[PDB]
Parts: C-alpha cells; sequence; structure tokens
C-alpha cells in the first residue's frame, strides 16, 4: 500500500569524480578493484545510520555512486529537514576520511528539497521502498546542478533552514530540465 | 580481512537494456502525486510481468528509468534476443497505459551486449545492481534513443544472429558519448 | 606458490629500477630505450645549464666561449623531434668539461635534475655513435616517469611472483588501492640520499620528508593492517658519497641527527667509514621509528640497505626477501 506525506526532506548526495576514476584493465581485475573502494565508500555512510542523531533518516538506495536518503516518514516541525542537512555533513567527514586512506580527493556534491512524497512498494517483482513525487525530481535536479562541497537547496527549503537558524546564500535563478527558472540557494558551512 | 567482503560476480555474454521516460519531470508538475505513482505503478507492473516471460532479470527502477539484463543469473545464449523482445513488448505496453490513463507517456530504449558485475554495495538496504562500461554504454544508448523506438548497438546486433531488420540509427548525432567512443547504432523495425 | 608483490615509495624512489633488475636476474628490446637514453642525456644538460643564471648567487662560465653553446642548447630546449646531429654532441661536452657548469652541477639539489644526469654526461662519446648499443648498467640508469599499474611475473626455483609497479608521484597514488586486496607483502621504496633535495610536485616539501609521511601513510593506513613491510632503504651509493663529501650536512634538514649515535647492533660493511655507518643507520631508525609506535603483531617492518642500479646487491637483498616471504607463511 502507498502513503501520501506532507513533509518530507529528500537527499542526493553524488560522487561526480567517481566515474572518472572507474577504469577497466587486467590489473584490477576488470573494474572490480574500483568497485571494491566504491562498496567501502557507501558502507562507511551506511555505517552512520546507527548513530542515534540519525535515527530519523531513512536511506531509500544509491543510484550508482550517488546516496538517496530522506527524513520524515516516520510522522520544530521542521527540525527533520535541518536534521537532513547534518546527515548530509557527516557523509563530508566519512569521505574525507576514506580520501585519506586512498590518496584520492573524491568530493561530494548535494542537493536537498523537501515537501509531499508517495512512499511504498510499486511493480510486481520485489518488495523495494521508494518515494516518488515532483519533491523528489527537483531534490534531485539539486545536485545534479550543484557544485562540488556545497549544499543546494530549493527557495522554500532554504526559507525553512533559515528559521533553524541556517545562513544560505542566493546562487541565482537557473534554468532547470522540466520546471524552468528557479531561484535556489547554497548553505553556508 | 580489512576490506569488507564484497557481494560481487563477474559475467560475460550478457544484454542490458535501458529505458526511461521523456519529459518525466515536465509530468510530475502537472499531476496530483497520486496520478503519477498510479501511471508509474500500472506501467512498471505489466513490465515486471513481461520481464519473467521473456528471461530478462528486472534490476531496479530509478523514478522513471526501468532497467534489466538477460544472461543472469544463469547463462544464456539467446540473450540479445530476449533483450529485443522485452523492448517489443515494453513499446506496446506503453501505449496501452497511455490509452486508458490518457498520461502522455513515451519512452526511450537502448540495448548494448558485453560483460558485467553484479550483486550488492554497502551494508544498509541492498538492491541488486550491475556495473561495467558496457552497462554505461547501454545506459546512453538509451538517452540517444528515439521516443517508442528499440536503439541497438553493433555490439548487440552480432548477437542477434541476424534475425530482425534494422536501420541506421545515428546515434552519434544525438548522444555524444557515442560518438567520441565511435560507436556504431542501429534502430530496430 | 605465487606471491604478488608490490611496489610503493615517492617519485624517483627506484621502484621501476628494482623491476628491471628483476628481469637481468629472474627472466632486441635495447635498440628502443637508446632514444630514452639521449633524451634523458638532453634533458640533464639542458637543466644544468638553465639553473645558471637562476641560482642564488648565479653560477658563472669559466670559458666565455660556452656562452654561445649556452645559447645553443637553450634554443633546442623545446624542439619536439630532436634529430641528435653530432654537433649537440660536441657543445654538450664542451659545456660538461666547464669548470662553471660542474660548479653549478654540484648544487643540483636546488633545482630539479634526473638522477643519471652525471652517469650519462660522462659517456656522451659511447652514446652519439651511430653504432651505439646500451649495456645493462645504461638500461638500468635510464629513467622514464612511470604512470600506471604495470605487472611483471617471473620465477625463482619453482615459486612464483606478480610484482607490481606504480607511479610514485602524488597524482599518481590514487592508483594503488587497486592493488591492496591480497597482496602477499609490500616493498616501499626509498631514496636515501634525497634528504637535501625538495619534491619536483611543489619545489618546498623535502623528499625524505615526503617518504616519511608516505610511509606513515602505508604502515597504518586501514586496508593494509595486516600486510608486512618490505623496506628498501635504496641509494646507498649517493648517501655515501654525499656524506663523505661533507658539503650538504644531514643535520641541517634533519636537526634530530645531532643527538644520533650508532646502534650496537649494527652490522657496517667491510671497510665502511663510520660516518656512512651512522647515516645509512639513522635513516633506517627514522622509518622503525614509525613502524614500532603500531601495528601490535599483526604485522612487521624489514629493512634493507639497497642500491638497485646494482645487479649484485639486488640478487642478494632479493634472496633475502625470498627467505621472509617463505618462513614467516606469506
Ligand atoms: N645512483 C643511483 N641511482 C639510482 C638508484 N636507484 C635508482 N636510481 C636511478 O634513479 C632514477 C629514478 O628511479 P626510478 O626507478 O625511475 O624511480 P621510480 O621510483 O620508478 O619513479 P616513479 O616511476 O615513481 S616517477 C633512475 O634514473 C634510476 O636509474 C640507486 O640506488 N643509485
Ligand atoms: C560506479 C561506477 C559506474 C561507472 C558504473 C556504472 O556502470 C554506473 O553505475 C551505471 C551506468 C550502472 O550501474 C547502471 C545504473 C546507472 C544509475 C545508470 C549507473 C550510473 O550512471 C553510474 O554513474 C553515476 C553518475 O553514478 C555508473 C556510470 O557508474
Ligand atoms: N525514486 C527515485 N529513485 C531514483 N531517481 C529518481 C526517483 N524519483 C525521481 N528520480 C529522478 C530525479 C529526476 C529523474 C527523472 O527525470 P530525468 O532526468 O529522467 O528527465 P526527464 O524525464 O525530465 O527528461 P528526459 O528523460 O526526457 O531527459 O529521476
Ligand atoms: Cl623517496
Ligand atoms: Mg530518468
Ligand atoms: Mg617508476
Ligand atoms: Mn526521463
Amino acid at each position: 500500500y502507498h502513503q501520501s506525506y506532507d513533509c518530507v526532506c529528500v537527499m542526493f548526495a553524488s560522487i561526480p569524480d567517481f566515474k572518472e576514476f572507474y577504469t577497466e584493465s587486467d590489473v584490477n581485475k576488470e573494474g572490480l578493484e574500483c568497485l571494491r573502494l566504491l562498496n567501502e565508500i557507501i558502507a562507511d555512510f551506511d555505517d552512520l545510520l546507527s548513530k542515534p542523531k540519525f535515527s530519523g533518516v531513512e536511506k531509500i538506495k544509491t543510484i550508482g555512486s550517488t546516496y538517496m536518503a530522506a527524513t520524515g516518514l516516520s510522522a520544530r516541525q521542521y527540525m527533520h529537514i535541518g536534521t537532513m542537512v547534518e546527515f548530509a555533513y557527516a557523509l563530508v567527514g566519512k569521505l574525507d576520511a576514506i580520501n585519506k586512506h586512498s590518496f584520492n580527493d573524491f568530493k561530494l556534491r548535494v542537493g536537498i528539497n523537501h515537501g509531499p512524497v508517495i512512499a511504498g512498494v510499486i511493480g510486481a517483482q520485489k518488495p523495494q521502498y521508494d518515494i516518488w513525487g515532483n519533491t523528489v525530481n527537483v531534490a534531485s535536479r539539486m545536485d545534479s546542478t550543484g557544485v562540488l562541497d556545497k549544499i543546494q537547496v530549493t527557495e522554500e527549503t532554504s526559507l525553512i533552514l533559515q528559521t533553524l537558524g541556517y545562513t544560505c546564500t542566493c546562487r541565482g535563478i537557473i534554468n532547470v530540465k522540466g520546471k524552468g527558472d528557479l531561484k535556489t540557494y547554497f548553505v553556508n558551512t | 580481512m580489512m576490506f569488507h567482503k564484497i557481494y560481487i560476480q563477474k559475467h560475460d555474454n550478457v544484454s542490458i537494456l535501458f529505458a526511461d521516460i521523456e519529459g518525466f519531470t515536465s509530468l510530475a508538475s502537472q499531476c496530483t502525486a497520486q496520478e503519477l505513482v498510479m501511471t508509474l505503478n500500472e506501467l512498471f507492473a505489466r513490465f515486471d510481468k513481461l520481464a519473467a516471460e521473456n528471461h530478462c532479470l528486472r534490476i531496479k527502477i530509478l523514478g522513471d528509468c526501468y532497467y534489466c539484463v538477460s544472461g543472469l543469473p544463469e547463462a544464456r545464449a539467446d540473450h540479445a534476443h530476449c533483450c529485443v523482445e522485452m523492448g517489443m513488448d515494453m513499446i506496446e505496453a506503453i501505449s496501452l497505459v497511455r490509452e486508458m490513463t490518457g498520461v502522455n507517456v513515451n519512452m526511450r530504449v537502448g540495448i548494448h551486449s558485453g560483460r558485467v558485475h553484479c550483486g550488492v554495495l554497502g551494508l544498509r538496504k541492498w538492491q541488486f545492481d550491475v556495473w561495467s562500461n558496457d552497462v554505461t554504454l547501454a545506459n546512453h544508448m538509451e538517452a540517444g534513443g528515439k521516443a517508442g523506438r528499440i536503439h541497438i548497438t553493433k555490439a548487440t546486433l552480432s548477437y542477434l544472429n541476424g534475425d530482425y531488420e534494422v536501420e541506421p540509427g545515428c546515434g552519434g548525432e544525438r548522444n555524444a558519448y557515442l560518438k567520441e567512443h565511435s560507436i556504431e547504432t542501429f534502430l530496430i523495425l | 606458490a605465487t606471491h604478488r608483490l608490490l611496489l610503493l615509495g615517492a617519485g624517483e624512489s627506484g621502484k621501476s629500477t628494482i623491476v628491471k633488475q628483476m628481469r637481468i636476474l629472474h627472466v632486441g628490446e635495447k635498440a628502443t630505450k637508446v632514444q630514452d637514453i639521449k633524451n634523458n642525456l638532453k634533458e640533464a644538460i639542458e637543466t644544468i645549464v638553465a639553473a645558471m643564471s637562476n641560482l642564488v648567487p648565479p653560477v658563472e662560465l669559466a670559458n666565455p666561449e660556452n656562452q654561445f653553446r649556452v645559447d645553443y642548447i637553450l634554443s633546442v630546449m623545446n624542439v619536439p623531434d630532436f634529430d641528435f646531429p653530432p654537433e649537440f654532441y660536441e657543445h654538450a661536452k664542451a659545456l660538461w668539461e666547464d669548470e662553471g657548469v660542474r660548479a653549478c652541477y654540484e648544487r643540483s639539489n636546488e633545482y630539479q635534475l634526473i638522477d643519471c644526469a652525471q652517469y650519462f654526461l660522462d659517456k656522451i662519446d659511447v652514446i652519439k655513435q651511430d653504432d651505439y648499443v646500451p649495456s645493462d648498467q645504461d638500461l638500468l640508469r635510464c629513467r622514464v616517469l612511470t604512470s600506471g599499474i604495470f605487472e611483471t611475473k617471473f620465477q625463482v626455483d619453482k615459486v612464483n611472483f606478480h610484482m607490481f609497479d606504480v607511479g610514485g608521484q602524488r597524482d599518481e597514488r590514487r592508483k594503488w588501492i587497486q592493488c591492496f586486496n591480497d597482496v602477499t607483502a609490500i616493498i616501499f621504496v626509498v631514496a636515501s640520499s634525497s634528504y637535501n633535495m625538495v619534491i619536483r610536485e611543489d619545489n618546498q616539501t623535502n623528499r625524505l620528508q615526503e617518504a616519511l609521511n608516505l610511509f606513515k601513510s602505508i604502515w597504518n593506513n586501514r586496508w593494509l593492517r595486516t600486510i608486512s613491510v618490505i623496506l628498501f632503504l635504496n641509494k646507498q651509493d649517493l648517501l655515501a658519497e654525499k656524506v663523505l663529501a661533507g658539503k650538504s650536512k644531514i643535520e641541517d634538514y634533519f636537526p634530530e641527527f645531532a643527538r644520533y649515535t650508532t646502534p650496537e647492533d649494527a652490522t657496517p660493511e667491510p671497510g665502511e667509514d663510520p660516518r656512512v655507518t651512522r647515516a645509512k643507520y639513522f635513516i633506517r631508525d627514522e622509518f622503525l621509528r614509525i613502524s614500532t609506535a603500531s601495528g601490535d603483531g599483526r604485522h612487521y617492518c624489514y629493512p634493507h640497505f639497497t642500491c638497485a642500479v646494482d645487479t649484485e646487491n639486488i640478487r642478494r637483498v632479493f634472496n633475502d626477501c625470498r627467505d621472509i616471504i617463505q618462513r614467516m607463511h606469506l
């Protein structure tokens, strides 16, 4: 069964440079060794979900090398949105740790949005929980049109963040594929 | 062992099919979250059924992107044909859902054949997936496809054994990845 | 029984040289290396000549005649396909005989100069010949930057070895990871004589210090906790030559050296000058001092004094490595 929600915060965290790191040779076992590192990265991100401060974070899935998660699925009515931003900071710490031991410099590119979504399972194959909506689409666009080491949020999401004590800097108006001109902001770290 | 146990296995001689909705972000901006989900579930449930009938293993659904592979788990020399037949049934199903729903749904289909790595990554929320340059190519074949048609590569055509009539794909002129990689594409009739 | 050895270390430490010695030891092409040897030669003379006017204080030519040859070298410095006319070798040789050029060469630690500089310039008359055939030692000295991962396989008494060579420079290190999983043992190479020099990457970080930080990064790495490290303290010949010369004092770069005495269990080579003994062991201890701090038995560090360009020394130390792998059941 599908259930509607009014205020769910979605987040897409990408690693744009991974695709370039990935190569297939006889030395790296046809790219297996590269995937071995991706597995270590996802694992360190997945381990943050066990921290008491992140108990309200639900990992939906992982698209390629992008991490997708949401808060507010178990419903200062807005604190969960602020929590999502706290989780995006923690991923950076984890990726910085990986970089330290793998002699790389991978950087995360985040996009966060909030609004109504539909949650449940779809299709006829396997019971895989997921969330749909225009809110989820825009969250993803905030990632794909984002900047390395930045968290790009939408206008209303930015307003909510400010009430919570967050500084935001206007990125300007950008033409988002399918939505048109949208004013967006960068969260200040 | 200092590296997490990786649950990944390599597989040669397999086919990969990608399908994606045209203008899904534009569509989700018009109808209620319910409609989008009902329409999307009506479509993917059928695909999932068509997948089993064609010996195709559905991988995962990324919003509007649907994909599956043939030759997995167990080897099958009939692989290329399965994905081609899968595309055939898929394109037809999209038309029925377009009629009884009224929603403007159109999908591009892409196919490529080669080796893949498959299994799962991380610790939490496992989901079967595939990774390899060949899989990456299949993804671009979809992007470089045409609304309501099956876009295939020469690699895939060589496994078809000449059972389908194709025509020049010209994918190079529709997608930058296909050109830079010198890929010869075709379009099944 | 097969063993997978990985070669790690900073750029120019001697990793590729070690691999070459493996072929000369345990394993038609010489005609292609000639071009590389000539490039090293060209690169060597032009670098010394270009540094003359940029040093503080600048180095002056002993013969004003050679100023024209300097002008010559600098004009062809960036020529893509150089054809090496007999003129080049004449001018190059004349410059190498100029005392000014020599004095600048002595201060080569103040700029970036390839290791084979002196070796090749002393045999210009040999390389210039059109019937020139590179000796074993010539191929060992030839320097060519490694970028990517290369695999070499060889047998020793019916025992298999898979040796992996990688780039040591900063941008290349990101590839090492692809060889961490199931590595029998790691061979960490260090250019022991590079204490008075700085890395190419930024022109500021001390070469030996970079080696130390890099070793600490490998020894303490999260994916190499149970992997033992065979430490090759390479460039022993250049180290001794430098220590004896007395121009560059180790204590000017590594202050701690002033309070270092030779350990009791030291095994000096026959006729080895105490100063050389003291220096080579000090360097060894800077690396051991890191390996001692952590590990706790789940892996060890095996030091070796080494000179990669000496097939004699390498046959000996590699045999010592063969024993370590087998008696520890790696
Ligand atoms: N005199 C002397 N020269 C040495 C010794 N070991 C290596 N060399 C020389 O130093 C140079 C650099 O060594 P090389 O093997 O190319 O470094 P590398 O560690 O492979 O370097 P890279 O690929 O990371 S950039 C070569 O010209 C080599 O002949 C040594 O013990 N003594
Ligand atoms: C992990 C690396 C690599 C190269 C492996 C691979 O084939 C991919 O995972 C596919 C193509 C592949 O897994 C199929 C799903 C999807 C989502 C289409 C992937 C992404 O495009 C990945 O890139 C991104 C941008 O995450 C990509 C390309 O990443
Ligand atoms: N549950 C989800 N999982 C993964 N990705 C999702 C999910 N929901 C939405 N998406 C994403 C973010 C937006 C994207 C769909 O838009 P897409 O980028 O495919 O373009 P589009 O359909 O607007 O146009 P087109 O496909 O024609 O280029 O899919
Ligand atoms: Cl070094
Ligand atoms: Mg899509
Ligand atoms: Mg090298
Ligand atoms: Mn789409």
